[PDB]
């Protein structure tokens, strides 16, 4: 997966 | 806006990542459709400098600009609200407004941590992420001038936001 496409901060609920 | 995840990386503490998918950025960077040509290269020249210097030395410079002062935090409410519990009340509002876009905090950093706050605006919209920008702009400017006084060419980021801004 591209790095720019992966969350550093975040998660999805 | 991948502009703004971009920026959100660099404007991190250095993480070895950076160095590893340097060739990824670029490409992103150059192929910037939110960014007229000389602010991507302002930006592309940002990353080449970054990842010149070795991790360590550039975390060094980091710290020395970033976690020595209060003048140049990067978390917002430290510049919007004087009173502490007036903080408090504003991340706790800025938490709720990332649940509600169905986002939750995966991290150790304050929810008002800029760069955190830029992968949440890079999740909307285009137009809701702009506003995003103008709602911080003033907060922007005012860090971009520190960083110009300090004469650093981190302010070169603070700017790329202001102009995506508008």
């Amino acid at each position: 997966s591209k790095f720019l496409d992966r969350f550093r901060y975040f998660k999805q609920k | 806006m991948i502009e703004l995840v971009i920026v959100s990386r660099l404007l991190e503490y250095p993480d070895a990542a950076l160095w590893q998918h340097q060739q990824e950025m670029f490409e992103a960077i150059a192929a910037s459709k939110n960014l007229p040509k000389e602010d991507a290269h302002a930006l592309g020249i940002f990353l080449r400098d970054l990842t010149t210097m070795d991790p360590l030395d550039a975390q060094a410079q980091y710290s020395e600009l970033f976690d020595r002062g209060r003048a140049t935090s990067l978390l917002l409410f430290e510049h919007v609200h004087g009173e502490s519990r007036d903080r408090g009340q504003a991340m706790v509002d800025l938490l709720a407004q990332y649940e509600q876009h169905g986002l939750q905090l995966n991290s150790r950093e304050l929810p008002d941590h800029l760069p955190l706050y830029l992968e949440y605006l890079a999740q909307l919209p285009q137009s809701e992420a702009v506003e995003g920008l103008k709602d911080i702009a003033p907060i922007l400017a005012l860090l971009s001038a520190r960083l110009q006084q300090r004469e650093s060419r981190y302010a070169v980021l603070f700017d790329l936001l202001l102009k995506l801004a508008n």
